[PDB]
RNA sequence: CCUUCUCAAACAUUCUGUUUGGUAGUGAGUGAUACUCUUUGGAGUUAACUUGAAAUUGCCUUAAA
């Protein structure tokens, strides 16, 4: 529940929240069965996926050690089977 | 080339369909009329398989409830026969690997036993519906342009509302209640949606890919059953995770 | 705008369908 | 060059189909892999370590072993490659089995035989006693190599090729 | 290069019992005994025999390229 700013415009949702110095701006789209550009390469973005994904992994590991917490958090099945969301 | 073997192969495969469904229709004869003098059993069922393999039997006795339909190939050896090909033709599931919802009433129920050995079937869940529509679905639409033998991805609420102005519907999440809780007639929701084309679970003709292709031939050849008895009770599975993968 | 201030804006600019602040970007 | 009748009996082999059938059979019989023996003997290792053996089956592929099955006589069908590095090795088999009334069959390639056996090569792989499942497929198979290969190909015994 | 209808209700509570149902074949040929039939139309049924799944002319496309 530490956040600062919210922006929205024609492209999705820009959430902005800070951690201890370095400060976060990021994005979520508006969900549709909207197709892929069918050109641009994933491979570059797939390895951005490998490394950056790992970053995210430990960052949330060492990040659940902030207080003390079980990394990654357990989920209840009914949650996802029904909701499948941040709930 | 013909590969003469293949010829006879198709033939016998096709026969196992015919003689099957024919028997089925005669069961559909004596479960239509309650004309039973001596039969096996007048009560249908559904065979519920879940996962080491934990099974059980019930009866539908509807109580309309939607079956979820995911078409996958089978049994690979067969020319579609007439009645199967039509009963599908309604659901337009040829050009296979076409997922669709179908509400099942007891006038929907007995027509299944023809479709049993084709699509794999099971009651879906919420996130499977919302999640399966959120990534897919297409609308055939005309306006302002476009004589249009062309299909449109789902974005524009103008078409959402606009074509759903009949039912006073915006925001296809309304159709969610129309589907999840099964709204009025349910029908024009899905006929609307122009239902779905899955991506195959694992692509094919590659090196490591070929492995996975075999493993699928394994598990798919086990969990997909039949009786072929004309008393064959329907098969139902938990499709949720299946659609965690397939979509 | 609830968090563009921290105010909990009253319902007068709100309670649909009356106009709401059109966007008011953070920047 | 003109080649002796005892050669050029290779170069006459089994067709696409009949070969295809033969492997439809043997591909049942792959002699178990190495990690396999390690498998079963590890599991039983733990079993009899803490906590009834039907006769195993495979194809009998040792060249020495194979000619050993013949002349007894044991075997039922024999598969003989068309290419041996010292082409010498096999020259006498098609005669041998002949005089002994054994169903020998020339199948093309030593990699192709070698692959069913878990080896790089065989040039000879054969079987005698088979499980009852395919026994009919055997009787018919050998009937098919008799009928295809054997029958009209007596001619190969004379007639220098090349 | 195909893979086979491997279960039902009912009744009575007994580590099982009771009861009614549910099953169309590879073909070829041996055949001495009957039943039954109906106007010659010979129809369905009667012991039990041989057999290399043997032979000759009974009006959907990802299991691609």
């Amino acid at each position: 529940r530490l956040v600062r700013k919210v922006f929205v415009s024609i492209k999705g949702v820009y959430y902005q929240a800070n951690i201890k110095g370095e400060e976060v701006r990021w994005l979520v789209p508006f969900k549709f069965p909207e197709n892929i550009p069918s050109d641009v390469d994933f491979r570059i973005m797939l390895t951005f996926l490998e490394f950056y994904s790992t970053l995210l992994h430990f960052v949330l590991y060492k990040l659940y050690t902030d207080s003390g917490l079980i990394y990654p958090p357990k989920l209840d099945l009914k949650k996802d089977k029904i909701i499948s969301g941040l709930s | 080339f013909v590969r003469a073997e293949s010829i006879v192969a198709k033939t016998l495969a096709t026969s196992r369909e015919k003689e099957r469904i024919k028997r089925v229709s005669i069961l559909e004869d004596k479960k239509a009329k309650n004309e039973t003098q001596h039969i096996a059993s007048g009560k249908d069922f559904i065979l519920k398989i879940t996962e080491g393999l934990i099974r059980e039997k019930t009866t539908y006795d509807g109580k309309p409830a939607l079956l979820f339909i995911v078409r996958v190939r089978g049994p690979l050896a067969v020319n579609i026969p007439n009645k199967a090909f039509k009963i599908l033709s309604l659901l337009r599931l040829v050009e296979t690997n076409t997922g669709v919802f179908v509400k099942l009433t007891k006038n929907v129920y007995p027509l299944l036993k023809v479709i049993a050995p084709y699509v794999v079937i099971g009651k879906p869940s919420l996130s499977s519906i919302r999640s399966l529509i959120q990534k897919r679905g297409r609308i055939i639409y005309k306006g302002e342009n476009e004589a249009e033998p062309h299909e449109i991805v789902l974005n524009d609420n103008n078409i959402v509302e606009e074509q759903l102005g009949d039912h006073g519907i915006i925001c296809v999440e309304d159709i969610i209640h129309e589907i999840a809780t099964m709204g009025e007639s349910f029908s024009v929701c899905n006929f609307f949606l122009q239902p779905f084309k899955l991506n195959r679970e694992v692509s094919g003709f590659g090196s490591l890919n070929r492995l996975r292709k075999i493993k699928q031939r394994e598990a798919e050849s086990r969990t997909r059953q039949f009786s072929n008895a004309a008393t064959a009770p329907v098969i139902e599975v938990d499709i949720d995770s299946l659609l965690a993968k397939l979509n | 705008d609830c968090i563009n201030k921290g105010e909990l804006v009253p319902a007068n600019k709100y309670l649909p369908g009356e106009a709401l602040p059109p966007h008011l970007s953070p920047w | 060059l003109k080649v002796p009748p005892t050669i050029a009996q290779f170069q006459y082999t089994l067709d696409r189909n009949t070969a295809a059938e033969t492997f439809k059979l043997f591909n049942k019989y792959r002699p178990e892999t190495a990690a396999e023996k390690k498998e079963r003997l590890t599991k039983e290792a733990a079993a009899v370590a803490e906590g009834a053996s039907p006769k195993p089956y495979a194809v009998k592929y040792g060249l020495n072993h194979v000619v050993a099955l013949i002349e007894n006589k044991k075997a039922k069908l024999v598969l003989i490659a068309n290419d041996v590095d010292p082409i010498e090795l096999v020259v006498f088999l098609p005669a041998l089995c002949k005089k002994m009334g054994v169903p020998y069959a020339i199948v093309k390639g030593k990699a192709r035989l070698g692959t069913l056996v878990n080896q790089k090569t065989s040039a000879v792989a054969a079987l005698t006693e088979v499980r009852a499942e395919d026994e009919a497929a055997l009787a018919k198979l050998v009937s098919t190599i008799d009928a295809n290969f054997a029958d009209k190909y007596d001619e190969v015994k004379k007639h220098w090729g090349g």
